[PDB]
């Protein structure tokens, strides 16, 4: 599963 | 589909680059627009470019009219290979001719093109480092590409939308080597605590 | 950015 990113 | 389908692109950039990159009789179809989710088919004739609207219908592609098909790619061999079947409201005809390429992003090593999951997790587990990064396109998004990064392997989306090149939020860049740089220097942290560094590229081998 | 019709 792909990764999520948070900014 | 990349020799003639340009995901990522509107029809100012499909201008530009079939009046830069591209000859008379150049075309390419790119996503419509002022309806998503119809085509677009962009033309260069006598040095100016024309747009013409593909409709979607979900069982069949047409012109608004004309032929229907079931492929996208059908409507476009048919409209290269039938002259005289394009014409303008002036009657002028448009002539499909020479596809243009959809270029790579980027033409340094660390992209790897098409390329899967599977693919990038053997190559950087079996010849890469802890924190050898890559970037390839992606199957599961099409037009979007993917950070691919030594750590187990982590996947990141990188989405493209209107030129501009995201991780899925945060700062847009304008090529994806700034997007490549900015995030060697100040490190992602995905949402499970992992910090995704990238140490050193594994660069394609031909 | 000027659209066609072919008909």
């Amino acid at each position: 599963i792909y990764a999520t990113i948070d900014d | 589909s990349r020799r003639w389908f340009h995901p990522n692109i509107t029809g100012v950039e499909a201008e530009n680059l079939l009046l830069t990159r591209g000859v008379d009789g150049s075309f390419l179809a790119r996503p419509s627009k002022s309806n998503p989710g119809d085509f677009t088919l962009s033309v260069r004739r006598n040095g100016a470019v024309t747009h013409i609207k593909i409709q979607n219908t979900g069982d069949y592609y047409d012109l608004y009219g004309g032929e229907k098909f079931a492929t996208l790619a059908e409507l476009v061999q048919y409209y290269m290979e039938h002259h005289g079947q394009l014409k303008e409201k002036n009657g002028d005809v448009i002539e499909l001719k020479y596809p243009l390429n959809c270029a790579d992003p980027t033409s340094e090593r660390w992209f790897h093109g098409h390329l899967s999951g599977k693919e990038a997790e053997k190559l950087l587990t079996e010849k890469g480092k802890h924190g050898s990064f890559l970037v390839r396109e992606s199957q599961s998004h099409p037009g979007d590409f993917v950070l691919s990064v030594r750590t187990k392997v982590t996947h990141v989306m990188i989405r493209c939308q209107e030129l501009k090149y995201d991780v899925g939020g945060g700062e847009r860049f304008d090529s994806l080597t700034d997007l490549v740089e900015h995030y060697k220097k100040n490190p992602m942290v995905e949402t499970l605590g992992t910090v995704l560094q990238l140490k050193q590229p594994l660069n394609t081998t031909r």
